[PDB]
C-alpha cells in the first residue's frame, strides 16, 4: 500500500525508462489507470506495476 | 502473384478482421473509462469516500 501527497493506491514500486520534467506528480499510461510517481523526497522516477 | 499482390500493398480489404478487433477494443476502454464517473456521488474513485 502507498500514500503519496494527495494520490494514493496499491501495487509493487519498481524502476523506470520513463522521464520527467520540473512539474510532474503523476502518471498514467491511458484511461486513469495511474502507474508512475516521481517520489517527493529522491525526486527519482518509479513505475507502479 | 496477384494475390500477393493485393495484399501486401492494400490495407483496406483486411478490414473485415480489422473490425472484430476494433469492435472488440472500443468496447474495452469505454468499459474502464466509467470509472471517471461519479454516478452522483461525491467522487468517482472509490478510496476517497
Amino acid at each position: 500500500n502507498f500514500n503519496f501527497n494527495g494520490l494514493t493506491g496499491t501495487g509493487v514500486l519498481t524502476e523506470s525508462n520513463k522521464k520527467f520534467l520540473p512539474f510532474q506528480q503523476f502518471g498514467r499510461d491511458i484511461a486513469d489507470t495511474t502507474d508512475a510517481v516521481r517520489d517527493p523526497q529522491t525526486l527519482e522516477i518509479l513505475d507502479i506495476t | 502473384g496477384k494475390i500477393q499482390d493485393s495484399l501486401s500493398s492494400t490495407a483496406s480489404a483486411l478490414g473485415k478482421l480489422q473490425d472484430v478487433v476494433n469492435q472488440n477494443a472500443q468496447a474495452l476502454n469505454t468499459l474502464v473509462k466509467q470509472l471517471s464517473s461519479n454516478f452522483g456521488a461525491i467522487s468517482s474513485v472509490l478510496n476517497d469516500i
